[PDB]
């Protein structure tokens, strides 16, 4: 029942990305086609149905978030030295790092342009602080590569900044753009945060438990690159595992890494990570149970159920 | 001593800007942003006469300088295929520092609840980036086009911020001065056009910047004295 509004969002998106400059125009089309299904607008629209839902206002929140994410991919590819992303070539490959920087910056400034159609200063306060928090998390990620002496709260802050916050504010900003009451949009902020935290924990579990075929990339790529995730945190309580995990660095090969992944899977780290993920999912269901029943609460409840 | 006072105002602005840009982990791996004190000077004079509260001036000046820092930081992201491992992480933190600085200025303006200034700056940042690409892709064609792009990249913040407050003078002054500064501090522009010599382009630019300083600012006002001596230093 959202397909018509999601189509509105995409037409706006497509029009906010044209350019009289052919290079920028063509780079814009390339970002339009990146990614699979647009996930963030759904959270925005469902949370907007808890106020005076109006596609002609709330669409600007969805376009802004889509554009922001687009800006991030272009810069992520330079940070990653990625020549291909999700099976397709990258902005920086087609052109170069400098062009990727400028196109990404052009996209991020364009999203701020878009968000200023929401003249609610509270929306800008929430979004601007989110962006600062995401950048801080990307910086702390570099600092903590291969840091096997980190504690759980380090990891929790990392995945809040990377994933949860953005679901959290997609929800809150949808409700705020539609005049929802304070009690309603703050409860939607907490639902999105709790749902995102549990999603990212699942994602990190799957990076060890799926086959190469399901992932479309080798198993354990978070750990190979130095990003400690939740199963590694529990596995690090096993001293013999920790003696190996401490030796992983940027020159470790896939073949050295995979016997370690098999050991992790023979501890109780996977199951311990599942439990934390489901504690978050339960806290997300609590917050939903404070909202009015209806089509929107049901759909968000569906989305959390598919995540567990 | 009005020279003393304006140098003390610039020194305070410089310190608040540096504290706002600093990050303990960035500090340990990449070089601090290189603050253009001419732009600092000109943003301070512009926000002197803008219709804003006195105790907002410093925040507006820092905001504008945060945008400049974001733009300048990303100019230092290299395009070298392979590199060293300590040099790759430096490149990664340089990409992140520029995006961080963008987040900070948007966050500063949100706290002041100035949504329209956000629109103005975002519009300026979009055109500055379009014309960086144009200049870098060597996509121009004329003496007119090339120079129109150099002036946009180098002065469009002053342009758009001045328009926002309906202030004259700042568009032409900053354009003349910073185009001159960028060209003085390029050697291949003559390989996609020409018109006069390298030394004729520069000294014509010096004359335009010299003239605007003397015309668009009060005689021996502290900002004129500073800028006129700065023109001489840049020429030398």
């Amino acid at each position: 029942f959202l397909n018509d509004d999601i189509d509105v969002i995409e037409r706006e998106l497509e029009q906010t990305v044209r350019s009289d400059y052919p290079l920028l125009s063509e780079a814009g089309l390339h970002l339009l086609q990146a990614g699979g299904k647009r996930i963030r607008p759904v959270f925005v629209l469902l949370s907007g149905m808890f106020g005076d839902y109006d596609i002609n206002k709330i669409k600007y929140v969805a376009v802004t978030l889509e554009m922001i994410h687009m800006a991030s991919l272009v810069h992520d590819d330079v940070i990653d030295d990625a020549e291909l992303r999700r099976g397709k070539p990258t902005i920086k490959a087609k052109w170069d790092n400098r062009i990727a920087m400028y196109t990404g910056d052009y996209m991020l400034a364009g999203s701020l342009e878009m968000m200023t159609r929401i003249n609610e200063p509270k929306a800008h306060r929430i979004l601007s602080q989110t962006i600062v928090e995401v950048c801080l998390g990307e910086i702390e990620q570099i600092k903590d590569k291969y840091n096997m002496e980190q504690n759980l709260r380090t990891y929790l802050r990392r995945i809040k900044r990377k994933t949860a916050l953005l679901i959290a504010v997609s929800c809150q900003l949808g409700a705020i753009a539609s005049g929802a009451d304070e009690k309603i949009h703050k409860a939607l902020y907490w639902f999105g945060y709790y749902v995102g935290m549990s999603y990212q924990i699942i994602d990190d579990i799957l990076d060890f438990t799926s086959t190469e075929e399901e992932l479309g990339k080798p198993v354990g790529g978070d750990l190979l690159q130095g990003n400690v995730t939740l199963p590694v945190l529990y596995a690090l309580k096993n001293p013999a595992l920790k003696n190996q995990l401490k030796l992983i660095n940027s020159e470790t090969t896939q073949e050295q890494l995979e016997p370690i992944i098999e050991e992790i899977k023979k501890t109780d780290a996977i199951e311990a990570s599942m439990a934390v993920s489901e504690m978050y999912l339960q806290k997300a269901f609590q917050k939903l149970n404070t909202l009015p029943r209806g089509r929107a609460r049901s759909s968000l409840a569906a989305i959390a159920k598919y995540i567990g | 001593d009005p020279m003393q006072d304006i140098y003390g105002t610039l020194a305070n602005l410089n310190t608040k800007l540096k504290q706002k840009l600093s990050h303990p982990y960035l500090a340990k791996h990449i070089s601090a942003p290189k603050i253009d004190e001419d732009k600092l000077l000109l943003f301070h004079a512009l926000f002197e006469e803008a219709d804003i509260k006195n105790n907002d001036r410093e925040n507006y000046i820092v905001t504008a300088m945060l945008v400049q820092s974001a733009l300048d930081t990303h100019d230092e992201v290299t395009t070298a295929r392979v590199i060293k491992r300590d040099e790759n992480k430096n490149r990664q933190l340089t990409v992140l520092a520029g995006d961080y600085f963008s987040g900070l200025y948007y966050s500063l303006l949100s706290e002041m609840k100035d949504i329209y200034m956000i629109r103005t700056l975002a519009t300026a940042i979009k055109e500055i980036n379009e014309h960086k690409i144009r200049l870098y892709d060597r996509s121009f064609k004329d003496e007119n086009d090339f120079f129109e792009s150099v002036g946009i990249v180098e002065s469009a913040l002053f342009h758009r911020v001045a328009e926002h407050f309906n202030l004259p003078r700042w568009k032409k002054l900053s354009s003349d001065f910073f185009v001159f500064k960028r060209l003085m501090n390029d050697v291949i522009g003559s390989f996609i056009q020409l018109g006069k010599t390298k030394e004729e382009i520069l000294e014509d630019c010096f004359k335009k910047a010299k003239n605007s300083i003397e015309s668009l600012l009060p005689l021996n006002s502290p900002i004129q004295n500073i800028l006129i001596n700065r023109l001489k230093t840049i020429s030398q």
